[PDB]
């Protein structure tokens, strides 16, 4: 992934999903580099599950970094 | 100490850090009082979370109507503040409901009296329109039916009415700080200004074939621009037809006369006697017979 | 849908959508599938609007020696 | 890259891409910076911008703009006009881009992508605010529409009659 691709990644899912002001995905641009977008698409709705799988109507950076820290080695 | 923000802030997180809800009745209430603080903040977010939470809970409460009133009044606070009077009135309903159950009538009428008043408050309602009638609505006491008139007053609605109504009704009628926040009645007046505005330009919609803006404006009690307004109002909201000639300062009220009608029409015509010399016709030698004689 | 796959998209597009227009026979989309490659799929097959026709290479795993390609040519 | 290609991807538009692609081009040219002549970073930003502000989501051209990275802490007419633009643009004001129009036409004229597109993109909305205001039924003056949209009925009508 180029990052204008994740930029476009996550100027895809972000873009419908309920977020927390703490999730930024321009944050992400640095943190992801080098995955796949369908991961990368499962960290945004990850993400877009973590905050409802917590609760949160609003899905944080957190939320994200739960995703993306979890998934940026799933081991 | 008029510590608000922090004083909700230090409450502010109690969903989250605190309980899973390990007790709601307990959390509830801070949840309450975060919304309550939420109202001292402003925010209703705070407030929104938390409440789109909590209340089918205190439904699934062995349902504590305290906890339904403290956050349905919350659920009221919030939708005062936010000023959605279908969804205002609509919560009210909900919990009012449970409040014939709840209060009396009569204690819990102003609900209701505020209720339809919201739903008259709102623009209009299309449950509203069912939620017209409900039943022993115009709750037989009061009036409560005023609302309800005015709410009959729609089929009617006239709008030489405005000013008379509301110089008619404002005991509480138009004039309401009560339950709602209408500082002037605008916030029912002016909201409701359209609002009968709105709704007479549906009879008046009806009504129509063609019509002056004067008319109108005669009718309207309006300028040319209000009127023009409400019509492009309806017009750019497509929820009427009219003519905007202010050359002619006239309305056309278009009729939508392309459906080829007399397709129909003239199916009709035919159903007419498909109805008529069909109808009219099966009793008729049967009848001089169903007699004889 | 999947963010940043316009020059793939268009690859695609230019495998596909454009020969369509205007030759490839068929054409190799390489990749984890589901991954957004899968959504390479639909949102081309949308955008192209030619009757879509998915198969599985699973699909005809069936037993018989017997009707088999016959869809398959048919199809 | 990039930027040629929002440089197409503006003029066939998909601005997602050309933004993107002006973001992270811009985000090179950001970093990119004294190397990069030094203002064609925020001149792709301007593109970058008016991507979005012909995308017309004006908050993350706000937040684009608020975001001083972005920024580059560095503002321009341009910008402003950018910012204008998308203030216009919200007031969808047929003024207030000829007010931020003429005025900006410096950073705004210079950008042959805003120069071509959001001169006729504006018009649309004129037109689309005149398509709204057409919404009143016919037969009416355009004057009543020109003082309405506040326009000569003349520079209203061939743009009304071309639609």
């Amino acid at each position: 992934r180029d990052r204008r691709e994740r930029r476009l990644i996550f100027g895809t899912i972000a873009s419908k999903m309920s977020l927390a002001p703490e999730a930024d995905l321009d944050s992400l641009i640095i943190r992801n580099d080098s995955l796949s977008g369908a991961v990368i698409a499962a960290i945004m709705q990850e993400a877009g599950l973590r905050a409802v799988r917590k609760n949160r109507y609003v899905i944080l950076q957190s939320d994200l970094e739960e995703a993306y820290a979890t998934q940026v080695k799933t081991d | 100490e008029g510590k608000i923000d922090e004083a909700a802030d230090i409450l502010c997180e109690l969903q989250v850090e605190t309980y899973g809800s390990m007790e709601m009745s307990e959390k509830i209430q801070f949840i309450l009082e975060q919304m309550e603080l939420s109202i001292l903040k402003g925010d209703y977010s705070q407030a929104t979370v938390l409440s789109r939470k909590i209340l089918k809970k205190t439904f699934k409460n062995p349902k504590y109507e305290s906890l339904k009133l403290e956050y349905y009044n919350l659920l009221v606070k919030i939708s005062l503040h936010k000023r959605e009077y279908l969804e205002v009135a609509q919560y009210l309903q909900e919990i009012y409901q449970t409040d014939a159950i709840k209060s009396d009538e009569a204690k819990w009428k102003p609900v209701l009296s505020h209720i339809v008043y919201f739903l008259v408050l709102s623009p209009y309602g299309n449950l509203q329109n069912d939620l017209i009638h409900k039943i022993q609505n115009d709750n037989n006491l009061k009036k409560l039916e005023s609302q309800e008139s005015l709410v009959k007053l729609f089929t009617t609605n006239e709008l030489m009415r405005w000013p008379i109504v509301q110089k008619t009704y404002e005991p509480v009628l138009n004039e309401d700080d009560l339950a709602f926040g209408g500082e002037a009645n605008k916030h029912h007046w002016e909201d409701l200004q359209k609002r009968v505005i709105e709704h007479n330009l549906r009879v008046i919609s009806e009504y129509y074939s063609r019509i002056t803006l004067l008319r109108l404006n005669e009718l309207l009690d309006l300028t040319e621009s209000q009127t023009e307004t409400y019509i492009s109002d309806l017009v750019n909201q497509g929820i009427i037809y009219a003519k905007v000639n202010r050359p002619a300062k006239i309305v056309n009220f278009e009729k939508p006369k392309n459906s080829s009608q007399l397709l129909n029409e003239w199916s009709h015509n035919v159903d007419e006697l498909l109805e008529h010399i069909e109808t009219i016709g099966h009793l008729i030698t049967k009848e001089e017979i169903m007699h004889g004689l | 849908d999947v963010g940043g796959l316009d020059m793939q998209k268009q690859e695609i597009r230019e495998a596909v959508e454009l020969p369509l227009v205007q030759p490839p026979r068929g054409v190799l989309l390489y990749g984890p599938p589901g991954t957004g490659k899968t959504m390479l799929v639909k949102a081309v097959a949308n955008s192209t609007k030619a009757a879509f026709i998915r198969v599985n290479g699973s699909e005809f795993v069936h037993k018989y020696l017997g009707e088999g390609p016959r869809m398959v040519r048919d199809v | 890259l990039d930027l040629m290609s929002g440089i197409l991807h503006c003029e066939d538009k998909d601005y997602k891409t050309a933004f993107s692609y002006f973001f992270e081009s811009f985000e090179s040219y950001h970093n990119l910076t004294t190397h990069n002549s030094y203002e064609k970073a925020c001149q792709v930003l301007k593109y970058m911008l008016l991507s979005k502000i012909m995308l017309n989501l004006i908050d993350d051209v706000k937040n684009i703009l608020n975001a001083k990275y972005t920024k580059e802490t560095y503002q321009s007419r341009g910008i402003d006009a950018m910012k204008a633009v998308a203030e216009a643009y919200n007031n969808r004001s047929l003024l207030d881009f000829n007010t931020a129009l003429k005025q900006y036409e410096k950073e705004l004229m210079g950008d042959e992508l805003t120069r071509s597109h959001f001169n006729a993109l504006y018009d649309t909305l004129l037109e689309s605010n005149l398509c709204k205001i057409i919404e009143p039924f016919e037969c009416v003056e355009i004057s009543h529409i020109s003082k309405i949209i506040g326009l000569d009925t003349q520079q209203v009508e061939g743009k009304l009659s071309q639609m």
